[PDB]
């Protein structure tokens, strides 16, 4: 695990697809507020980084951190939505989001 | 024939008044360029100016206002409303007794039409860009967003809280010229003030200086139809008739004392 | 009584589940700390 180009690029690819799926859960959470997306993305990125352990290309760390930031926001927002079953704050974004084809 | 005869008699009163025509001319000019309310004093002032130019003795002010209102209904289906004074907000149609005046559009929806307008403008925006109509549309849109904010704020939200919510929707609070509008949001605010869409409250707390909150200005308030607001929200979330009265009461909650009802 | 029983059960669900999720948060914090404990050292080695 110290310098396999295939491992690094597959990490890149999995993370990009992860970004796409997290954008999907972005809208999912905006409508609903699920925490499982956040936790599972965290686990996915951590596992991939575990594979990146020993591999030392900066861009992977940068993108991983991007993932970290996104997932942390995911979790915080989902917790906020979990605490009680604001709505306009949800709605205006949804208004903006639903006006986001 | 009710319309025909009524407009005929309207034309007669016109033979007694071209003044009303010129009046609405200035009315709609001032609005279109400005989107403006007008004071009772300004009304009677231009009225006296006209009476001098017409060289005819001044008839009833209530007469005149009612006459022109009916004119622009049969021609425009609209109502000229005067406003109750600002002093009545912090301390029968009055018409001639009301102080601040604007025009109101008095038809209901024609649902398919408004949606088709939505469709045309959809072509518009999708083609648009990676304006004055649209410029004002964004201006009003931010307005409406903030309205909703104040409603979840129960007709009271401080300055900085509003500022945060603006940042919440990606609005650059840096002080740059507004995208497309090339101005500062502050100037927008001062407009809603002059356009009476907002209320700015500044209180000198001896610990924190002047703390500023904001409430809904009577331009919007008179503008803000209840059912209009409600079905608006339904359309915000694409809602059915199910949560109708439930969210109706939720909105009642969001209002509270928002309006001097 | 029985209303208090229902409130106790609902607050049980709330506290327990949300606390589990907060522990999820905590372990996510731990993992992210691990990332800044490892990748930062990778920065140390690479840059030095």
């Amino acid at each position: 695990k110290d310098g396999d180009p295939q491992l690094e690029f597959k990490v890149l690819q999995g993370y990009r697809d992860l970004e796409s799926e997290m954008h999907k859960g972005r809208a999912q959470v905006t409508r609903t507020g699920d925490i499982g997306v956040a936790m599972d993305n965290l686990n996915a990125v951590d596992s991939l980084f575990n594979k990146v352990i020993g591999i030392k290309n900066n861009g992977l760390f940068a993108h991983d951190a991007r993932a970290m930031v996104s997932i942390s926001e995911l979790a915080q927002i989902s917790v906020r939505n979990l605490k009680f079953d604001a709505d306009e704050q949800s709605a205006a974004d949804q208004q903006e989001e639903s006006d986001g084809d | 024939d009710v319309d025909l005869t009524e407009d005929l008699a309207v034309a007669k009163i016109v033979k007694e008044n071209p003044v009303a025509r010129k009046m609405v001319r200035y009315i709609l000019s001032r609005g279109e360029s400005q989107n403006s309310i007008i004071t009772r004093n300004k009304l009677q002032s231009v009225i006296h100016e006209a009476a001098r130019e017409e060289n005819i003795a001044k008839p009833s002010f209530s007469k005149m206002f009612m006459d022109i209102n009916a004119i622009l209904y049969n021609v425009y289906g609209f109502e000229l409303q005067g406003l109750p004074s600002k002093n009545n907000m912090n301390a029968e149609p009055l018409g001639h007794r009301a102080q601040k005046f604007i025009l109101l559009n008095n038809v209901p929806h024609s649902k398919n039409f408004d949606d088709f307008k939505i469709l045309q403008s959809a072509h518009t925006y999708e083609e648009l860009i990676v304006l004055s109509t649209d410029r004002d549309l964004v201006y009003k849109g931010v307005l409406s967003v903030i309205l909703c904010i104040v409603f979840f704020s129960k007709n009271n939200i401080l300055h900085q809280e509003l500022i945060k919510f603006l940042e919440t929707f990606g609005i650059p609070s840096d002080g740059s010229k507004i995208a497309i509008l090339n101005i500062t949001i502050e100037d927008l605010i001062k407009s809603l003030e002059k356009r009476e869409y907002i209320v700015r409250l500044e209180e000198k707390s001896d610990t924190d200086g002047e703390v500023i909150s904001y409430r809904i200005g009577r331009r919007t308030q008179a503008e803000l139809g209840l059912e209009s607001l409600e079905k608006l929200v339904q359309e915000i979330m694409g809602l059915e008739k199910e949560q109708t009265k439930s969210l109706h009461d939720d909105i009642i909650k969001s209002i509270g004392d928002s309006y001097s009802i | 009584q029985e209303e208090v029983i229902a409130l106790f059960e609902k607050c049980r669900n709330k506290y327990k589940e949300g606390q589990k999720k907060y522990m999820e948060i905590d372990e996510a914090l731990n993992r992210l700390h691990n990332s800044l404990k490892a990748r930062d050292q990778n920065y140390k080695n690479a840059e030095k």
